């Protein structure tokens, strides 16, 4: 309700003397908001904005621009007047200066890094790159700021000065790149640890990811207020998203990790270099395409057959001692059912290999490039059938055990967790659908999506009898086989 | 790479 002032007046008595850190969580959808138009609620908005961009810069002045960074003129849509409005609070915030304008510094300096892609490749020690690189290597030497992938905790007064500032940069870009333009940017830090920031010029879906990522920490905040959701420690694990433009965003690469697609076809050809490649699989299904159920079927039994599950053998060898090995393995067990569980709920799109990094030291899993949401992928011009990613390698890698345990324990604790603070949920997936930032692919499918994760926690069946039915049609060899190629 | 393009 935003068209009579009155309801305005006594909300706005109200949030003036709220503190900023409570407008932080929502701030993508409250950015998302604002508008050059002058009204009650307007002027409310705008104190809002321009109360966590001065007392906060560090949590707000990224989204911030992030909807002010490309925002054209001559197409009409609430995105430009959010950007004038943006815009106005951006120079509010820096009217008051030093260090709102070396955020701004960063950013552009950021995107105008990740604009740019070389085509080469490099691992190891040592390496030596970047053209007009002279702001990267002196970053506090002239601004003193944070490399912006860091989780900076909220401090209640809102000004610090013991925030790590980080100049040095190394030289090196391990670039590699996959769809579109990927290059990675290692920074020092002020302590003396380094920080890896992924920079992707390709048109991934990184607002949206961001917004997934705040739905994430709420729900690791629900799983964290409660007894059996905490004990386990479960939290389906976030990587921190800042988006500073759709097309030419950066993310946080996080800490050295190896992603599950570029693993295992290594460890297929070492482990197992007898069985068939994955050049045989891949379009053999490429000839299954236009094939019917039964065949289908069949080709997949027989490759199937053929590559046998290698992806148990990572945990192995590679960690520690059993008992790391161990706390690794139920690491990653468990944040894979709570992602899975998750994704389900909410309908992650893309779930192969290249989307999924496993920690090493930890184990703990994160999905990566969560673009496609509320049920967009199954329906591809390419149909699927599995909800959530669960190959043969993926249950090969819970154990000895397969997803019957310590999976299906999790996922249920899970979902009645999710079930038990649905209300909460709903509601962040309402402000989700309300404002026009979330991909969901007048009237959206928005709308049917939420009534689907309503449906998906609908206490009519016993949560049990949900991730027995769930374990069961995402193991399923039949519903795997039309899912798509590879995929073993 | 392999996996669909995921594209409109
Ligand atoms: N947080 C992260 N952890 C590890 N690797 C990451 C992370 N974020 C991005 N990457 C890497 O960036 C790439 C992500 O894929 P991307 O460049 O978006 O191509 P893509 O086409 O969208 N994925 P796909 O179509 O399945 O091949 C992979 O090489 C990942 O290893």
């Amino acid at each position: 309700n935003s068209h009579l002032d009155e309801l305005n007046n006594s909300l706005q008595h109200y949030l003036q003397n709220l503190p900023c850190k409570k407008f932080i969580p929502v701030f993508y959808q409250l950015a998302a908001r604002l508008m050059n138009e002058n009204s009650k609620f307007q002027q409310s908005l705008t104190s809002i904005c321009y109360n966590v961009g001065r007392n906060h810069p560090y949590h707000s002045l990224h989204v911030l621009f992030s909807l002010v960074s490309n925002v054209p003129e001559i197409e009409n849509l609430d995105a430009g007047s959010r950007y004038r409005a943006v815009k106005k609070i951006l120079d509010l915030l820096k009217v008051n200066s030093n260090l709102v304008t070396k955020l701004l510094c960063s950013f552009e300096n950021y995107v105008s890094l990740a604009e740019w892609n070389p085509r080469s490749k490099v691992d190891s020690t040592s390496f030596s790159r970047f053209p007009g690189y002279k702001w990267f290597l002196k970053d506090a030497a002239n601004y003193g700021l944070p490399p912006i992938t860091m989780n900076v905790k909220v401090n209640d007064t809102g000004d610090y000065s013991n925030i790590p500032t980080v100049s040095s940069f190394d030289d090196t870009i391990h670039f590699a790149s996959g769809i579109n333009a990927p290059k990675v940017i290692t920074c020092l830090g002020s302590n003396g640890h380094t920080y890896k920031q992924l920079v992707k010029g390709g048109n991934d879906d990184l607002r949206q990811d961001a917004v997934m990522e705040q739905v994430f920490e709420q729900v690791n905040g629900f799983l964290r207020s409660y007894r059996k959701t905490s004990q386990r420690n479960l939290s389906m694990r976030t990587y921190k998203v800042i988006p500073l433009a759709l097309k030419t965003g950066v993310i946080e690469w996080v800490q050295d990790t190896i992603p599950l697609g570029e693993y295992l076809d290594s460890a297929h050809k070492v482990y197992h270099p007898k069985e068939w490649s994955l050049s045989t699989c891949r379009k053999l299904i490429a000839e299954k395409q236009m094939e019917d159920l039964e065949t289908r079927l069949k080709v997949y039994d027989l490759v199937c057959r053929h590559y046998r599950p290698v992806f148990r053998h990572f945990f192995l060898e590679s960690y520690a001692d059993p008992v790391q090995w161990f706390t690794t393995q139920t690491n990653y067990a468990r944040s894979t059912a709570v992602a899975s569980v998750l994704g389900h709920v909410l309908g992650l799109g893309d779930r192969h290999g290249q989307n999924i990094l496993i920690d090493k030291t930890s184990g703990e899993v994160i999905h990566i490039d969560l673009g496609i949401a509320f049920e967009q992928g199954k329906k591809l011009p390419v149909p699927e059938c599995v909800p959530f990613r669960l190959t043969r390698d993926v249950v090969d890698g819970m154990g000895i055990t397969g997803v019957e345990g310590v999976f299906r324990r999790c996922m249920e604790f899970t979902l009645e967790t999710l079930r038990r603070e649905e209300d909460s949920l709903l509601s962040v997936l309402e402000v989700l659908r309300y404002d026009p930032l979330f991909s969901w692919l007048g009237e959206s499918e928005a709308e049917r999506a939420i009534l689907k994760v309503r449906q998906k926690l609908s206490s009519t069946l016993s949560v049990e009898a949900s991730v027995g039915e769930l374990i069961r049609i995402a193991q399923d060899p039949s519903y795997l086989a039309l899912m798509f190629c590879g995929w073993s | 790479v392999s996996t669909q393009e995921l594209y409109s």
